[PDB]
């Protein structure tokens, strides 16, 4: 028995962190392309 | 006044664009992520 693959998880960051509150992705996109880079990498793993 | 009312979410910030490359034409194709066919006017808004 060998496993092939995992199951591919995407995450959308801005809803994940600030829920229905257009005030805290004011305060989201000053902190930058933190919250890219987290969706590039899934990225990589899900076309893996 | 005592009513109760259902809340259907209207913001879907998962949009998959299918592109064949801005080169090769500009037409494009939407894709959106578990979602039905009649939900989608209603889950983007598109009214607005």
């Amino acid at each position: 028995i060998l496993p092939v693959s995992m199951t591919k998880t995407s995450v959308d960051c801005t809803m994940y962190i600030c829920g229905d509150s257009t005030e805290c992705s004011n305060l989201l996109l000053q902190y930058g392309s933190f919250c890219t880079q987290l969706k590039r990498a899934l990225t990589g793993i899900a076309v893996e | 006044t005592l009513e109760i009312l259902d809340i259907t979410p209207c913001s879907f910030g998962g949009v998959s664009v299918i592109t064949p490359g801005t080169n090769t034409s500009n037409q494009v194709a939407v894709l959106y992520q578990g979602v039905n066919c009649t939900e989608v006017p209603v889950a983007i808004h598109a009214d607005q």
